Formats: structure tokens, C-alpha cells, sequence
């Protein structure tokens, strides 16, 4: 029966959802698209689903704004009708082949209900909170049963039986628990037809507070979300999660005489995977043409290899070339995959062995906080079972097979047990993970690039010994490294003067918005996984440096729009540089084999997705054929 | 006495100590609740204000449709309409100290509601109040039950803090002593004065831990390239040089600290220990003295003698002050913002003059880099020396003199470890100085002299120095002198914080460089 | 979400012998009866 | 309100081995060690059972140790419903179980030790702990409650009367103390108190002395909670094989108050080491203290002390440098108090003790513990 009360939140709503014009126009644009590639079939289907602003809510009806926070079973239902009767008006032309429900998903500041699984109280019940959690647990993504249909074959007729649970709206209804047709009402016998009975996709994740906030030994609090039929598979276990949904309680909690409380859970409405620094989230960013059009104008200019090659580090002295190797292992080459069926690396590793002091894990840390992808691991703590896969009859990622499409920051990377050496020895160059343990016969990606530090024997690089004596690592694991750099702190004057001088500049910096004697606060920076190019603050006083966040933004767009083709013209000089690399005798740092050939064609290929060119050109190869000497020899050609 | 209960304090209440062992997930109990019948729709209300404490549910949905057929328990809950509230299960269990040689220590459960839920952790040392009474579920048995306590109040003692258990609110006549006792001239030697008065004789190092326990400022560049304001000191020394005791008096002085061993305590850990969850089997972090100390100071004995494992953790979070775990399923970065205070003994019993403070170590040589100051606690068995501390030690010792003289000297001259503790939080959380552009330039030309003399000590000879002056020695300098400038509150560091950390340094790491042979002239 | 398993026989051997009294064994004879019976040369029954 | 009444000295003294089923419903009294005891419960006495649909409280009734009471007759409204026992008008008695097996001495040569169930009613509960031979009189009875004997199979209790030590220590009365303090003001006590310890080890003088002294102890001093002192004696015993040090170990912990024994290696009655532990028969974690949490301020006696575990070595050595013992296990972050005085018993690194070569180096334990 009709409610006068749900009929006026539905036209608030829809007076809201006239007001902004934003929502007509992103519900327009899906069922543009669904129909779209419905009838150009006769990819993939957008869901029915509108992220609403409930600051936009809030600017709107405050009253609405805090119906729906604090009472959503009673505003998110009116709500979601008025956008279904929204969406069915504009729908003038329908896809190929009221109607089709649309689903409502929130977003902007909660306030007092944006919580953790630890800070949710049952206080909280029947409220739309927003929680902040590590998954640990994601169930089968199971179908349920929303409508059956059956064929009567003696009267030859399609029946049906729509099913209800607890968990499919917000509100309660009465339990009317129909029982599955066997039989017709008359006595017919009915059967079963499957694919035009309703599965509707339901998952059941755990959301636990995440160590970088949970209290320190102390057993952390969990929470149950559940998921249907768009937000199933949207997060995986270990994933930094933002659920937005309604805190529920169901069942009665043994009061009911057939628990010791009631049961509780989130039915989720929004599912937000978050990037932290060290997990298995990537980092999209959103690309305006501004930001295009800067990478773009920026690409034509000549140095601008340099420009992103200072700009990565400046508060670290020096390591110029170690930067730009960085930057090339954070663009690196394009992977090959023959028809055959063979793998050709595209990713660059690089190892830096130095003396203590020499910035090596500064410089490792700072790739962990840029990189897209990025998980820091120590020498020794983390075991091949740590990095690579584990079996627990099921698998558990490691820090390898978590970093896939990524990078893997290993500090000490001389305190390596040899154990974990043949697995990184086949991490680097296969880019796979063979469990084949306890039955579970499993062949993993890996496809990481791997940046290293390590110390050598003595604790300092003798300059009087060879390379081969100071690092104390198999040939063939040196080999992987595509780029090896020996950083040696040498006691010069002007050098001396010059990185104190830094240190002290970089020391004396004040934030924008600080007091001269004010602590500067620091967050965790939990970012979303979907205003200025240059940087004010610059350490070296030379050319311009661009903004963190910036750079970032150049290197997404030149890692997702940039796929160089190989040249001849850049063929010649790899292929002379290799062969006199190969034959002169140099007494290098480190070995030269075939896998030399290879580095320098994805040194090449990294420099001219750094141009934003879609043909490796021969000053590509040049450059890369360069940094390569330095990185054996030293030279500065 | 928690074994002192007989069945006579059934249904009454109960005051008895003990130590909460296991605290239970927050479970919502109906307070109001409406429902409604299945075959009708008649709405009522279940109200439960009292008897919200009990295993079992004294009060449930009525058996009929009290509209008065439409069967047995016909109502629903309307869930969206009703009223819950918090429910957590404790286990309080007598203290271990006070139990017999032979038996099972004893436990017993504990249910509280609303207010007095996440009061207390496990591990906590508890005063309850409660109501001793009886559910009914300890084996084989006639007309038994089990026992069991509903909480009226919890009185936690002095516990554990950690970074969550921090004011952080200072009483505003607080903020004014703070204030008035931070203008006083002779703050520095008040303060330094306080640093275990008992000890004798190690006014260096007493300073060097008033520096570490106000610690440099922290700088966040819009690189995210995070530079390290804590300060870490290692003391080398020769045994009964009393470098335990200024670990643990910085261990109680510390406003959140954690004194703890090489190889760690007797089950507690040293760094981040990822462990399976007792009954989830969901990974978790067990604890570590450099994560359960983040934002304070971990006091670490015999540094020397320490596992592999802790090696490159404890490597990792002195400088970049973070444990990077990565397991298979979990990979995090733990902040652990924690200063270090460490002490390790000779290879040899007593240290070598002959030879280095290198191959006179257990350690690696290079480990010497990572830590600011490093204090060579040499014996002097001169007896001039040796008659004034055991005259001291005899003061200590039923000799009542220091007592008296320390209260006498805390008016005015000392600082009580409250007071002091509260000072260190105040300064903390309020002053973060910068360098003056001269002070900048002088700890430059300090640095550069200093780094160009070791060269010219290492090019003659033919070996490395083993306490080498490295970039981390000068960052080390610019926390001391901002440590100095922090301890009046001053905003910026000066020329004088500058001379006092240059002295320092020449104190600690430059005499410690000293008895190198190629690190001495 | 399956169907209703059906249940069904079919006569394959002679079981114990048909006893007098058998439910089955009466419906038989009252069916003899209603065929079989004349009156003056008429299957009176089976006309009604 | 009531007087129970504790039958002593019954003539007729069973073994856990000879009682039969002509024992059933008599009284019988016999005699071993307790092994286990099953903390104390709440039994109802009076029972006062609520009405439902009243609400009425219907009167005492006697419930005993047979079987629980029901009640089916309402007196207001006369119903017949569910009725609940009312737990806070219900009055209860105290209930234990201790498991009582043969003295291991008398136990005939090739049999087994044979143990039975006694069960403790209001007022033996928590008299006999663990270890203790004690004499008990009861009623031996059939627990009732088959199928997996193949046969109608009962078990048996001893549901005590009196129970009794068949052989407060540590008290002192006003004579007594009058006795010490006048004792105390002869010359020469102390040489008296070092030859009172181990009276069946022959010599030893200055190994007793050192135990008395670690016995009676220091005092513990805090200067104004800034600077702390132990006030106990930490004593070593370096001996060769055959020396007695285990020995002077076990009167140690005969004489002492609150002494906890613990080993290096071989029985472990106490593990040296906190722990929380799940035991799994009782499905519920404990917190155990290790052997010098235990005797918090007494003395822990270890024997074997040159071979120990790295986990009780680093135990004994934090416990010995800060006297407590951090634990973080669990979800359970505690600082335990171990201000115990320690006196180790160890063997010589070899087997004999060389005087050619220094303590330090005859014996597996290094500087740091040695020091302590
Ligand atoms: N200068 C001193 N003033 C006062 N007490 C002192 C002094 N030096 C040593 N002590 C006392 O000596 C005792 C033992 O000193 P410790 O603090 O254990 O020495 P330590 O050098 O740390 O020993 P290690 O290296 O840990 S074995 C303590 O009770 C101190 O109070
Ligand atoms: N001075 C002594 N007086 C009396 N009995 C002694 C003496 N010395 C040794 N014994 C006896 O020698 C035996 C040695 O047994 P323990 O006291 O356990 O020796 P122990 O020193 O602990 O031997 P190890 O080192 O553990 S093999 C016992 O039977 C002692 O009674
Ligand atoms: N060349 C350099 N330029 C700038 N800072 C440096 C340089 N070398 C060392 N540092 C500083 O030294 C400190 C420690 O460096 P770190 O990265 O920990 O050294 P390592 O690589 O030996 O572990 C950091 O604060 C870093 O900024
Ligand atoms: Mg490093
Ligand atoms: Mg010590
Ligand atoms: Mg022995
Ligand atoms: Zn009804
Ligand atoms: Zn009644």
C-alpha cells in the first residue's frame, strides 16, 4: 500500500536529483553506453548504479542529508525509486531487447559516522557509516536465487516464484519463507528451467582495521560486509577497503525461542579500494586535459629526461644517474609475448650497492612512496614464503606476487638467505612463481621490477679490491640486475661542502600552512584508487623541478599511452654497443651477457616512453647505451 | 581474593582484584526493540532497561500475538525501528605471582554493558566491582552451575601507555608551570641534573639523554622525503658502568617507553611480530618494543647479542622509523617513531684502549654509523674516583642522604619524574625549532673540518676508520641542536644550541673516534 | 535448486500367491462380477 | 543453617584398589594423593523456583546431591508451565571435584596407580591442594547419568564427609614470636641459623652460609622512584658431579617460603617462561608466569642452570636485570612482577672444575648472567 511519507521523499529526491544536473547526466550517459554496445552486439555492461555527493545532499536538504545518514532505511529507498523513475523517464530510447531497478552509492564527508571496524559500536545500528578496514576474508562469490522459473509440460506453461531474504532491503518485511515449486497447483509436475530463473551475485567480505591504525598487541575487531551483484570482486584479501553502507542487525538474537546477541553486519551500498604505501593497490590518478596537455608540453622539450630526473629525489644530493635509472625502471620497457608462447622481460631491476650513508634506502623509500605500485621488503625479513607464493589447500600472495604490474623495494639485500636467492632468481627473469607444493601445482605472475640495496662485505667498498670481491652475490643473481651501481662515499671537499649545504637547506624548510616553531602533522595518506606543473621548494639553487603528484601524473600517462616500437636506426647502436660492451676488456663491475643486450634494449624503450615517442629513435638508444656504461664502468661520455 | 569466593556471595556484590587475560568483540543487545505479529499487524514495544547483564536473555519475544489465533511466537522485530546497545565479555584471572606451585590459575568471566565496554585491554591489572552470579552451561556434575561476574565498575591501575593512550590535553595552569619552568636560565643544567641523580659521574651522557628524550624536529617534504627528528645514543662501555640503570631510568622517565633486551624480553618481542589471530587465524600484529613504543623511546640492553631477524627490522626503523612488514597475505609499513637507547658491553670484558671500538665490538663496524652519539664508557680505576663513588653508592644505600638531598635540590635545582615526564610531552607536542641561517653555516664548516680531518687521518694510513663521520653524523648534529633549542621551547636554534651540540658531539663519537688509532691523529 | 525425484514401479515377476482377502484380489472379483454376471442372457450390469 | 558433621577416625581404612561394589552407599574412608582439583561451584541448596505466569517465587526447596528438583504445582494461579529456578532468591553451596590417586609408595609392584573422584560440599572446598596424602572419609556412591562398555557400567564417587592430612606452617603466635625475639640476642645465632641448613649434607659451610644469607635476603630499595635496588640474593652453586648441589636445591625448598623449583632440562613443572597458553581440554587461555613470576617474592631454585634453553636464558637474564617479565602475546601486553631471589645449581663446562682456568670461562654461562 502506498505511504504518503515514502511518495514525498521520493519527489524531494527528485527535486534534488533536478537540481543537480550532474546525476541526469551521468544516468544518461550510462544508458547511452549499455545501449550502445548492446546494439553493436546485438565489452562490458555499466551498472545501475549513481555516486551520489552527500555534501551536495546536505547543500540541497540537510533535513535529507541527515535522513538518510541517520535513518537510511527510511530515505534510501524513496531515494533510489526517484532515481529508477528518473532514470525510466529519460529512457526515450530503450536498449535492444518501475523497470530496472537503480541502486544508489554515497560519497563526500560522513562526519560522525565515517568509523573503523573498531570504533563501531552498536550504537551505530541502522545508520549509514562508512568504515575503513583491511580485507582479510572474501567469500565465494555465490549466485542466490531471486526468481525461479518452471515449465508445466502438461499444460505446457512458464511459472515463476520471486524470493526474499533479510538482506536484500533495508527495511523489514514479513518472513514469508515460499517453498521451491515441485508441483503445479493442480498437480503437475514442474521443471526447473535454468537460465531463465535470477541468480543475482552475493559476496560476504570481512573488513578488519587496518594495522597502520589498529592498536599495537592488541586483537584487532572485524566487521561483515556484504556485497550483491555489483560490488562482488571489487576488493581482494589485504586490500585497503572503504565500505559505505547501512549497519544492520538481523535475526532476533535468541530472543526468538526455537545467540548470545543479535547478529550484526554492513549491508554495503559503496565499495572504495584505497591505496596505501606497501599494499596491493595501484594508484589511479584522474588525467584532466590540463594535466595532458602539461605532460604534452612538457614531453617536446629536449631535457626533460633531466627535468624528471632531478625532480625525483632533490632532497637527495647527487645520484643523478641512479635517478634516471629510476625513472626509466618507473616508465621501463614493453614486455614481449611471442606467439610461441615465450616471455620477454620488459621490467628493469636495479641494484645499488654502497657504502653506509649513501642515501641507498632514502632512495628505495622514495621509490616506495611514488610508485604506483610499490611493496618494501627487508633482507631477511621477509623468507621466500614472504616474497613469493605460500600455500595455507589455498594460496596466499607474497611480496612478489602482490607487486605484480609493480615495483619491490628489498633493503639489505645481502642479508638474503639462499633460499629466498632461487626464488628471486626466478622472480627477475621469468617473471613467474612455480609453487607446485602439497598438490597445488600453481604458476603465479610476477611481473615486478625489482630496485635493491645492499652493503658490501667489509661494511666499506675498498677501492684497492675488484667488484667481484666486494659484493659477495652469485654471478648469475648479478646478472638479473639489469642496472648495478656502486656508490662509494668519498671524502671531497666540494662534494663535502656542497651535500651539507643540502642537508641543511633541506632541513630548513617550512610547509605552506606552518608556524616557524610548529610540528609538522603527518596522516597516512590513504588515497583514493580511482595544482601547479613546477615545484616552489627547491633544494638544489639549474633547472626546474616538477611536482611530485605531477611527475606521477607523466609517468601514468607515458606507462599507459606510450608502447615504443623498436628502430633500426636505434638497432645499430644498441647492437655496437653490446658487441663492443661484450668483446672490450674494461674489467667491468659487472658481467656481460646476453641479458646485456636486453637491458639496453629496455633502457631504450623506458627513454622513448619518457619522449612520449611511439618509436625508439636513435638518441634513445644512445642515451640508454650511456647510462649503462656509467652503471659498469663509470664513464661520463 | 578471586579464590576466596564461596557460594555466600552469590547474587551480591563483589570487590576483587585481578588481571583481565581476554577481552571479547562488542556485541549488540536489544534495549528497546518493536515488533510485530506475523499474521496480523499488531505493533508493540519490548523495552529492556535492567537485566542487560546475564549469559543468557531473561526477556524474550512474547509466545502469543497479545492482541487478545495466529500460532506461537508470531512477532517480528523491526529491525530499523529498534535500540541496541554494547555487550563485551571479560576474563579476569588471579594475578600469576599469587598462585599455587601446582594448579591451574584461576579464572572467571565477566559481562559489562554500554559505558563500561572497551574500558580496559587484556593484560590490564583491575580493580572489579560486579554482581558474583550464576548461569548455567565445570563437567560432570549434579545441580552445579557456573559462576561468573555482571561488571558494575572497572578501576584500572597504572598500566601500559602507548601512542593511543595519550593525552595530549594539558590543565591550562599546566601549560603556565610548563611555561614558567621553561624561561629559567639554568634549565639545561636542571634538567640535566635530573637525569638520574643516583648515577655518578656522567654528565655527558646525562645530557645526551636530556637531547634524545627531546629529540630534533621532523621535516616532511613535499618529496614525502620524510628526515628523522628522534635521536639515537649507544653507550659501549665496560660492565658496572651503570649504563642499565640510565636505561631504565630513561625507560620510567619517558612519557611512553619500553626497556627491553637484544634478544627481547621473556615472550615479548623486539620489533613488529606479525602473528596468526588465536581464534580468527587472521594475521595481526602480536607487538615489538619498537612498535608498542612508537612515538617514544625503546631502551635497549646488550645490543650486541641480537638475531638477524631483528638485525635489519631494528636497521630499518632507526632511520626511516619504519618496519616495512611484507608476509605472505599481509604488507604493511608500521610506523615506529621511536628513539633508540642502547647499551652493549666489549668483546672482551672490559674495552681495549690497544685496539679500536671496532673488533673491540660484537656487532658490525658500520652499525656505529646508524646510531648519533656513542658513549665509550671507560673504567678509571684512579681512587679518588673510587672512594667518591662508593661513598655515593653507600648514600644510596640505607645512607637516606640522596633521598633527602634530592628532595631538598627539587626545590629549584630538580624536577620530579612526573613533572619532568609531563615536560617531555608538553615539549613534544609543542616546539619543533628550525636552524638559523648562520647556525645552518657553521654546522656546515663544523662538518666539512671534521670530514676533511678524517681524511687526512685515512690517507696515511691504510685501513678504514671504525667510527666513520658520515652524512648521518651531520644530520645527527642538526637534531641534537634542535633538541636543544626544543628543551626552552625556544622556535629557533641558535648559536649557543649549536656550540652545546657541537660539544656534545666532540664528547661522544669524536673521543669515542678518538681511541681509533686510524681515527685518531 | 532441483526438481522433485519421481517414484514409479512396473510389474516384472509373479510375487506370493494371490491371497483370497487381497484388496486387489476383491476389486479383481467385484470387476469379474460387473463383466461377467448375465441375467437372461444379458450382461445387465455392464449395460447399466 | 545447618551444622555439618565430620565423622574422624573411622577403624576401618580402604585402598583405592580394594573398594567393590559391596562398598555402595556405605561409608568407607581411604586414603592418597590429590592430583587435580576443579576450582570451587555454586551447587543449589535452596531452591526457590519463579513462576512464569505469575511471577511468583514459591518457597525453599531442599535440593541435594542426588538429582535436581522440579517443580509442576503453582499455589496463585496453579500452573503447570515452564518454571524457572530464580538464580538470585536461590541459595547455593560450595562444590569441588578432587581427583584422589594412590600414594605411588603403596601401590603394589606391575599395578597401575588407581584414582577415584571425590567430591567436596560446603565446606572442605579448597583444603588439600595437589600433591597432598590426605585421608578421606566419605560415601562411596554410583555416579549416575552404558552404551560404550557394551554393558551397565557405573563409575564411582567418594562424596567426602571429612577430609584430612594424614601427614599456617610459616605462622608465628605471640610466644612464638616472643621465642625468635628472645633466641635472636644470643651471640653466635648466626653461625647457628648456617649449621641449621641441609642437616644431611655433610660440610658445605660456606654453600650453607651463602643459602641462609639468600634465604633471609636484603631489603629492596627505591631512592625517590628514580633509582631501584634489588634486595635480593642471587646465589650460584658450581660443583662438580656428586657435590650435593640438588641437594641444598630441595632443602631450599623445603625451608623457604614461596619457592618455586625449576630445571634446565628434565621434569617441567614449571616452564621458567610466561606464556599464554590455550589449554585444550578446558578450551580457555591462561596466562601462566613462569617459575620466577610464581615466587614473586621468594626464592626460584634451578637446577641444571648451565644447560638451558635460549628462551629461559633470556628469560632468567631480564628477569634478573629488571625483576619483572614483559609478555606480549596473544593480545595480552602485561609487565609481570619476578623479584625473586635466584639460586642456580651448574656443572662445570666438562665435567670437572679446572683452578688453571678462570669461572668465566669453566662454565657455559657468560659474562652478563654471571655478573646478576
Ligand atoms: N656511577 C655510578 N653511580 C651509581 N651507581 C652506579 C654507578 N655505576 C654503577 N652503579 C651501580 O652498579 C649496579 C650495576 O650497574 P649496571 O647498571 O648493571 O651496569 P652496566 O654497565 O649496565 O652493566 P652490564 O653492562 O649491563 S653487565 C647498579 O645497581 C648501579 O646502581
Ligand atoms: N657433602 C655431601 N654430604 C652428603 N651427601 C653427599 C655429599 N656430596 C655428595 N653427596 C651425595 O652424593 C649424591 C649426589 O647427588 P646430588 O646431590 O644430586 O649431586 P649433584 O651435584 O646434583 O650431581 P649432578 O652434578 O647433578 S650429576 C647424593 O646421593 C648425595 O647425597
Ligand atoms: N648524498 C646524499 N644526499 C643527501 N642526503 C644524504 C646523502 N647521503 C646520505 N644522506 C642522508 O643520510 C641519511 C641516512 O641515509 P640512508 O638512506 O639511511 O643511508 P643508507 O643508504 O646507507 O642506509 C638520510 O637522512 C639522508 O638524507
Ligand atoms: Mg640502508
Ligand atoms: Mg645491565
Ligand atoms: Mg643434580
Ligand atoms: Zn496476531
Ligand atoms: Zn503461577
Amino acid at each position: 500500500a502506498p505511504d504518503a511519507v515514502f511518495g514525498d521523499r521520493v519527489r524531494r529526491f527528485q527535486e534534488f536529483l533536478d537540481t543537480f544536473t550532474s546525476y541526469r547526466d551521468s544516468v544518461r550517459s550510462i544508458q547511452v553506453y549499455n545501449s550502445n554496445n548492446a546494439a553493436n552486439y546485438n565489452l562490458n555492461i555499466l551498472p545501475h548504479r549513481i555516486i551520489i555527493s552527500l555534501d551536495d545532499l546536505r547543500e540541497f536538504d540537510r533535513s535529507f542529508w541527515s535522513g538518510i545518514l541517520v535513518e537510511p532505511a527510511y530515505f534510501i529507498p524513496p531515494a533510489e525509486k526517484a532515481l529508477t523513475d528518473l532514470a525510466d523517464s529519460m529512457d526515450d530510447v530503450p536498449h535492444p531487447n518501475s523497470r530496472h531497478p537503480w541502486k544508489l552509492s554515497f560519497k563526500g564527508s560522513f562526519g560522525a559516522h565515517a568509523l573503523s571496524p573498531r570504533t563501531l559500536t552498536a550504537q551505530h545500528l541502522n545508520k549509514l557509516v562508512s568504515v575503513e578496514g583491511i580485507v582479510t576474508k572474501t567469500s565465494l562469490v555465490r549466485p542466490k536465487l531471486i526468481r525461479s522459473v518452471h515449465y508445466a509440460a502438461k499444460t505446457g506453461r512458464f511459472h515463476y516464484r520471486d524470493y526474499t531474504d533479510a538482506t536484500t532491503t533495508l527495511t523489514t518485511r514479513i518472513p514469508t519463507p515460499a517453498i521451491y515449486p515441485t508441483e503445479d497447483t493442480e498437480g503437475n509436475k514442474l521443471t526447473t528451467e535454468y537460465g531463465y530463473s535470477t541468480f543475482i551475485d552475493h559476496q560476504r567480505i570481512t573488513v578488519q582495521e587496518m594495522p597502520e591504525m589498529a592498536p599495537a598487541g592488541q586483537l584487532p575487531r572485524s566487521i561483515d560486509v556484504i556485497l550483491d551483484d555489483d560490488l562482488v570482486d571489487k576488493t581482494k584479501p589485504g586490500d585497503r577497503v572503504n565500505v559505505v553502507g547501512v549497519f544492520k542487525s538481523l535475526g532476533a538474537g535468541g530472543m526468538n525461542q526455537s545467540l548470545i546477541g543479535f547478529k550484526t553486519l554492513i549491508l554495503g551500498n559503496t565499495v572504495y579500494p584505497l591505496h596505501a604505501r606497501s599494499t596491493g593497490v595501484a594508484a589511479r590518478q584522474m588525467l584532466t586535459d590540463f594535466d595532458i596537455r602539461n605532460i604534452n608540453k612538457l614531453s617536446k622539450k629536449k631535457d626533460i629526461f633531466d627535468i624528471l630526473s632531478q625532480s625525483l629525489a632533490p632532497s637527495i644530493y647527487g645520484h643523478d644517474h641512479i635517478k634516471k635509472a629510476i625513472l626509466l625502471m618507473l616508465m621501463g620497457g614493453v614486455e614481449k609475448n611471442l606467439e610461441n608462447g615465450s616471455h620477454l622481460r620488459g621490467d628493469i631491476n636495479i641494484l645499488m650497492v654502497g657504502d653506509p650513508s649513501t642515501a641507498k634506502s632514502q632512495l628505495l623509500r622514495f621509490v616506495l612512496n611514488t610508485a604506483s605500485l610499490a611493496i618494501a621488503t627487508t633482507g631477511r625479513g621477509s623468507s621466500g614464503v614472504g616474497l613469493t607464493a605460500a600455500v595455507t589447500r589455498r594460496l596466499e600472495a607474497g611480496a612478489m606476487v602482490l607487486a605484480d604490474r609493480g615495483v619491490v623495494c628489498i633493503d639489505e639485500f645481502d642479508k638474503m638467505t639462499d633460499v629466498d636467492r632461487v626464488a628471486i632468481h626466478e622472480v627477475m627473469e621469468q617473471q613467474t612463481v612455480t609453487i607446485a607444493k602439497a598438490g597445488i601445482h600453481t604458476t603465479l605472475n610476477a611481473r615486478c621490477s625489482v630496485i635493491a640495496a645492499a652493503n658490501p662485505v667489509f661494511g666499506q667498498y675498498d677501492v684497492n679490491r675488484d667488484p667481484h670481491q666486494n659484493i659477495a652475490l652469485p654471478d648469475s643473481l648479478l646478472s638479473r640486475f639489469d642496472l648495478l651501481f656502486v656508490v662509494t662515499d668519498d671524502i671531497n671537499e666540494i662534494r663535502d661542502r656542497s651535500i651539507s649545504e643540502h642537508v641543511l637547506r633541506t632541513h630548513r624548510y617550512l610547509p605552506p600552512g606552518y608556524l616557524e616553531g610548529e610540528p609538522v602533522r603527518e596522516r597516512l595518506n590513504l588515497s583514493l584508487a580511482v595544482d601547479h606543473v613546477f615545484e616552489k621548494f627547491n633544494p638544489l639553487l639549474i633547472p626546474k623541478l616538477v611536482t611530485i603528484p605531477f611527475l606521477r601524473k607523466y609517468v601514468q600517462y607515458a606507462k599507459e599511452r606510450v608502447i615504443p616500437q623498436l628502430t633500426q636506426e636505434a638497432i645499430n647502436v644498441i647492437v655496437k654497443n653490446y658487441t663492443d660492451l661484450r668483446n672490450d676488456d674494461n674489467t667491468k663491475k659487472s658481467p656481460i651477457t646476453a641479458r646485456t643486450l636486453e637491458t639496453l634494449i629496455r633502457l631504450a624503450t623506458a627513454h622513448a616512453k619518457v619522449r612520449l615517442s611511439k618509436t625508439v629513435n636513435k638518441v634513445d638508444a644512445k642515451v640508454a647505451a650511456n647510462l649503462l656504461r656509467f652503471a659498469l664502468l663509470g664513464e661520463d661520455i | 581474593p578471586l579464590r576466596d569466593l564461596d557460594s555466600e556471595h552469590v547474587s551480591k556484590i563483589v570487590r576483587l582484584s585481578g588481571i583481565i587475560i581476554s577481552t571479547s568483540v562488542l556485541s549488540s543487545r536489544a534495549t528497546y526493540l518493536s515488533i510485530m505479529c506475523r499474521n496480523c499487524r499488531h505493533t508493540t514495544s519490548i523495552t529492556i532497561n535492567n537485566f542487560n547483564s546475564i549469559t543468557g536473555n531473561t526477556v524474550s519475544l512474547p509466545r502469543s500475538c497479545l492482541s487478545t489465533n495466529c500460532g506461537p511466537d508470531p512477532y517480528i522485530i523491526i529491525h530499523e525501528s529498534s535500540k541496541f546497545i554494547d555487550q563485551q565479555f571479560l576474563k579476569l584471572q588471579e594475578i600469576p605471582e599469587l598462585v599455587p606451585v601446582g594448579e591451574m590459575p584461576r579464572n572467571l568471566t565477566m559481562t559489562c554493558d554500554r559505558y563500561l565496554t572497551n574500558k580496559v585491554i587484556p593484560g590490564t591489572r583491575v580493580t572489579i566491582v560486579g554482581i558474583y552470579s550464576i548461569y548455567n552451561s565445570g563437567g560432570s556434575g549434579v545441580a552445579i552451575r557456573t559462576p561468573y561476574i555482571k561488571i558494575l565498575g572497572i578501576q584500572s591501575d597504572v598500566e601500559t601507555s602507548s601512542i593511543w593512550n595519550s593525552v595530549t590535553m594539558f590543565t591550562e595552569e599546566e601549560e603556565e608551570e610548563f611555561l614558567q619552568l621553561s624561561r629559567n636560565p639554568k634549565l639545561y643544567e636542571i634538567l640535566t641534573n635530573s637525569i638520574a641523580p643516583s648515577i655518578f659521574g656522567n654528565e655527558d651522557i646525562k645530557k645526551a639523554i636530556v637531547c634524545l628524550l627531546m629529540g630534533g624536529s621532523k621535516k616532511i617534504l613535499p618529496d614525502g622525503m620524510r628526515l628523522r627528528g628522534d635521536i639515537n645514543v649507544l653507550l659501549l662501555g665496560d660492565p658496572g658502568t651503570a649504563k642499565s640503570q640510565l636505561l631504565k631510568f630513561v625507560e620510567k622517565v619517558s612519557p611512553i617507553a619500553v626497556y627491553t633486551s637484544g634478544k627481547g624480553s621473556s615472550a615479548a618481542g623486539l620489533t613488529a611480530s606479525v602473528q596468526r589471530d588465536p581464534m580468527t587465524r587472521e594475521f595481526y600484529l602480536e607487538g615489538g618494543a619498537m612498535v608498542l613504543a612508537d612515538g617514544g623511546v625503546v631502551c635497549i640492553d646488550e645490543f650486541d647479542k641480537m638475531r638477524d631477524e631483528d638485525r635489519v627490522a631494528i636497521h630499518e626503523a632507526m632511520e626511516q622509523q619504519t618496519i616495512s612488514i611484507a608476509k605472505a597475505g599481509i604488507t604493511t609499513v608500521l610506523n615506529s617513531r621511536t628513539s633508540v637507547l642502547a647499551a652493549a658491553n666489549p668483546i672482551y670484558g672490559r674495552y681495549d684502549d690497544l685496539k679500536s671500538p671496532g673488533d673491540n665490538i660484537d656487532f658490525q663496524t658500520t652499525i656505529l654509523s646508524r646510531f648519533d652519539m656513542i658513549f665509550i664508557v671507560k673504567d678509571d680505576h684512579n681512587e679518588e674516583r673510587d672512594i667518591s663513588i662508593a661513598n655515593h653508592v653507600i648514600n644510596i644505600h640505607t645512607g637516606n642522604a640522596n633521598a633527602m638531598q634530592n628532595q631538598q635540590e627539587e626545590n629549584g635545582s630538580e624536577i620530579s619524574i612526573e613533572k619532568m615526564k609531563r615536560y617531555i610531552t608538553y615539549c613534544r607536542l609543542k616546539c619543533a625549532p628550525r636552524l638559523s641561517p648562520q647556525a645552518a653555516e657553521k654546522l656546515s664548516s663544523n662538518f666539512v673540518t671534521i670530514r676533511k680531518q678524517l681524511l687526512i687521518n685515512e690517507l696515511e694510513s691504510t685501513e678504514r676508520s671504525s667510527i666513520p663521520i658520515t652524512i648521518r653524523q651531520l644530520e645527527a648534529i642538526i637534531r641534537i641542536t634542535e633538541s636543544l633549542a626544543k628543551l626552552e621551547l625556544s622556535p629557533i636554534a641558535q648559536e649557543r644550541h649549536v656550540d652545546e651540540a657541537i660539544r656534545l658531539f666532540q664528547a661522544s663519537t669524536m673521543d669515542a673516534a678518538s681511541q681509533d688509532p686510524i681515527g685518531g691523529l | 535448486s532441483f526438481d522433485r525425484p519421481e517414484i514409479y514401479s512396473a510389474p516384472v515377476l509373479q510375487g506370493e500367491s494371490p491371497n483370497d482377502d487381497d484388496n486387489t484380489e476383491i476389486i479383481k472379483s467385484f470387476k469379474n462380477f460387473i463383466l461377467e454376471f448375465r441375467l437372461d442372457s444379458q450382461f445387465i450390469y455392464r449395460d447399466q | 543453617s545447618e551444622i555439618h558433621v565430620r565423622i574422624s577416625d573411622f577403624p576401618t581404612i580402604y585402598s583405592l584398589r580394594e573398594l567393590r561394589e559391596s562398598n555402595l552407599s556405605s561409608l568407607v574412608r581411604v586414603t592418597g594423593v590429590v592430583t587435580r582439583r576443579t576450582g570451587v561451584f555454586p551447587q543449589l541448596k535452596y531452591v526457590k523456583f519463579n513462576c512464569l505466569k505469575c511471577g511468583s517465587i514459591l518457597g525453599p526447596f531442599f535440593q541435594d546431591s542426588n538429582e535436581e528438583i522440579r517443580i509442576s504445582f503453582c499455589t496463585n494461579c496453579k500452573s503447570k508451565g515452564p518454571f524457572r529456578v530464580n538464580g538470585e532468591k536461590t541459595v547455593y553451596r560450595n562444590y569441588q571435584r578432587v581427583t584422589l590417586q594412590e600414594a605411588p609408595g603403596t601401590v603394589p609392584p606391575g599395578r597401575l596407580p588407581r584414582h577415584r573422584e571425590v567430591i567436596l560440599l560446603a565446606d572442605l572446598v579448597d583444603v588439600s591442594k595437589p600433591g597432598e596424602e590426605v585421608e578421606v572419609t566419605g560415601i562411596y556412591k554410583n555416579n549416575y547419568d552404558n552404551a560404550k562398555n557394551g554393558f551397565p557400567v557405573f563409575a564411582t564417587i567418594i562424596e567426602a564427609n571429612s577430609i584430612k592430612r594424614r601427614e599456617d606452617v610459616f605462622s608465628w603466635t605471640e610466644e612464638e614470636e616472643r621465642e625468635f625475639r628472645k633466641i635472636s640476642r644470643d651471640r653466635g645465632i648466626i653461625d647457628k641459623i648456617i649449621s641449621s641448613m641441609a642437616p644431611s649434607i655433610y660440610g658445605h659451610r660456606d654453600i650453607k652460609t651463602a643459602v641462609a644469607c639468600s634465604l633471609f635476603g636484603g631489603v629492596p630499595k627505591n631512592v625517590n622512584g628514580k633509582h631501584s635496588i634489588r634486595g635480593d640474593i642471587n646465589v650460584l652453586l658450581l660443583g662438580d658431579p656428586g657435590t650435593a648441589k640438588s641437594q641444598i636445591l630441595k632443602y631450599v625448598e623445603k625451608t623457604a617460603h614461596r619457592a618455586v623449583f625449576a630445571t634446565g632440562q628434565g621434569a617441567s613443572a614449571v616452564g621458567l617462561t610466561a606464556s599464554v597458553r590455550k589449554d585444550p581440554i578446558t578450551k580457555e587461555w591462561t596466562l601462566e608466569g613462569g617459575a620466577l613470576v610464581l615466587a614473586d617474592k621468594g626464592v626460584c631454585l634451578i637446577d641444571e642452570f648451565d644447560k638451558m634453553n635460549d628462551q629461559d636464558r633470556t628469560s632468567i637474564h631480564e628477569a634478573m636485570e629488571q625483576q619483572s617479565i614483559s609478555i606480549s602475546k596473544a593480545g595480552i601486553v602485561t609487565t609481570l612482577q619476578a623479584r625473586c631471589s635466584i639460586i642456580a645449581a651448574a656443572n662445570p663446562n666438562g665435567g670437572r672444575y679446572n683452578s688453571t682456568l678462570p669461572l668465566a670461562q669453566n662454565v657455559s654461562l657468560t659474562e652478563p648472567i654471571l655478573s646478576r
